[PDB]
């Protein structure tokens, strides 16, 4: 079947705080794909900000989340994860997973590949005080 | 439209009138003729041999003599055209020689993909390999002939002039994972630097046929770049068996072949990304796949698959022919 991707994981935190986003699958084993997941916000453009290969063996993170993002993944339990430390207001948004059937080369998954990849639903994520 | 048939060779030619393949006479072809096939092929000024034989297609009617229709060969025999050299190899590191038409290609003086020799100019790999950031063949050397990536350095390989991925490649599927890279000089060859022959249609390879593949891919799932080529031997699995729910679940396209073993952790990674999956059928090595996806090697259930060559030969033998 084709894969149907699913991200959880978001909501409010206040400035500096920590939030662990996640990604599954139906329809298709989400060991099988390449995994970048990307935000936008209203207003702005998406924006890839971290990347992980089927095996895990490379991972790709944008300069605006370097030091505080972390992407893993966890193919026994069918699951992505982005842990995201030190959190700013700028890094409000939908965050969404984009997925490809992942090869085999030894090199990173580029951060705007998802213009062509299966694309989950997204999950908000608010930092403020408020 | 001319073509090569089957594990012998046999040289077809399309008929319009019938909107069929057909063998041609052995009755008054000569060398020229085959080298203007074999020029039409995309194959340029390479020829190897060229003989009468038993057609063993199966076919009703022949082309005689210029070429027409002729219910019978007046000699009895069909051309077998051979337009290079190529599937020999010598005769679990590999030797050299063993395995000749393996290449290893680099970016960032680091091994990315593997590759397979077809002509001293022409190298198949996986059109993923290529993907940007790596689409600039500028970034790319071929190294041939070497069995250790530490004897791969800057000026002991090749620089690469062109790169064509396939028009239909779907990064999203991994759907018609192949790609061309012409060298930008011909390669010597020797015994340690060959090429491995592209498929014919009519193989007839059998449903579990005995392949072998190449390449330095970690053996262990969290390592490193072998420093030495190894090889191993792995079976074709059927398209309908691989797609199985506990195995690919219908990912598999007619573009793919999957090869390997379902039961049991055998250690099939030492293949990297574009490398070769290949089978001896007729006393010739064949080019049957290169390495496209499945990153679960050394896992049951989770064979490799592989770009079917066989399906991509003619998108091949144009890109041969439009260079220049």
């Amino acid at each position: 079947g084709q894969v149907q991707l699913v991200e959880s994981g978001g909501g409010l935190v206040q400035p500096g705080g920590s939030l662990r986003l996640s990604c599954t699958s139906s329809g298709s084993p989400l060991e099988h794909y390449d995994i970048i997941w990307f935000r936008q916000a209203p207003g702005r453009e998406r924006e890839g900000v971290s990347s992980i290969t089927t095996s895990g063996g490379h991972t790709n993170y944008a300069d605006s989340v370097k030091d505080r993002f972390t992407i893993s993944r966890d193919n026994a339990k069918n699951v992505v994860y982005l842990q995201m430390n030190s959190l700013k207001p700028e890094d409000t948004a939908v965050y969404y997973c984009a997925g490809r059937v992942g090869g085999r080369r030894n090199w990173i998954v580029p951060l705007d590949g998802y213009d062509n990849a299966y694309w989950g639903q997204g999950t908000q994520v608010t930092v403020s005080s408020g | 439209c001319v073509r090569l048939y089957g594990p012998n060779f046999i040289l077809q030619v399309y008929s319009s009138q019938r909107k069929s393949w057909h063998p041609v006479c052995q009755d008054d072809w000569n060398e020229n003729y085959g080298r203007a096939a074999c020029r039409d092929m995309g194959y340029k000024n390479n020829f190897y041999s060229s003989q009468g034989i038993v057609d063993d297609s199966g076919s009703t009617s022949f082309m005689k003599l210029k070429l027409y229709h002729s219910d019978a060969c007046s000699s009895k025999a069909v051309v077998s055209l051979r337009c290079i050299a190529c599937g020999v190899n010598l005769n679990e590191s590999a030797l050299p020689g063993a395995w000749p038409w393996q290449v290893s290609l680099h970016v960032q003086n680091v091994h990315v993909c593997g590759g397979s020799i077809i002509t001293p100019e022409w190298i198949v790999t996986a059109a993923h390999c290529v993907e940007k950031p790596l689409n600039n063949p500028w970034h790319w050397t071929a190294f041939a002939g070497i069995l250790r990536q530490s004897f791969m350095f800057y000026g002991a390989g090749y620089q690469v002039e062109k790169v064509i991925s396939h028009p239909n490649y779907d990064s999203k599927t991994k759907n018609n994972d192949i790609a061309l890279m012409k060298l930008q000089k011909p390669l010597t060859f020797n015994d340690l630097v060959k090429p491995v022959c592209l498929p014919n249609p009519g193989m007839m390879l059998q449903p579990e046929q005995l392949c072998w593949i190449s390449g330095w891919g970690a053996t262990e799932e969290k390592g490193k770049t072998s420093e030495v080529l190894n090889a191993a031997k792995v079976l074709l699995i059927e398209t309908q068996r691989c797609n199985s729910r506990y195995v690919y679940d219908n990912l598999i396209t007619p573009a793919m072949i999957c090869a390997g073993f379902l039961q049991g952790n055998v250690d099939s990674c030492q293949g990297d990304a574009g490398g070769p999956l290949v089978t001896s059928k007729n006393n010739i090595w064949w080019l049957i796949g290169d390495t496209s996806w499945g990153s679960g090697c050394a896992k049951a259930y989770r064979p490799g698959v592989y770009g079917n060559v066989m399906v991509f030969t003619d998108w091949i033998y144009r890109q041969m022919r439009a260079d220049g």
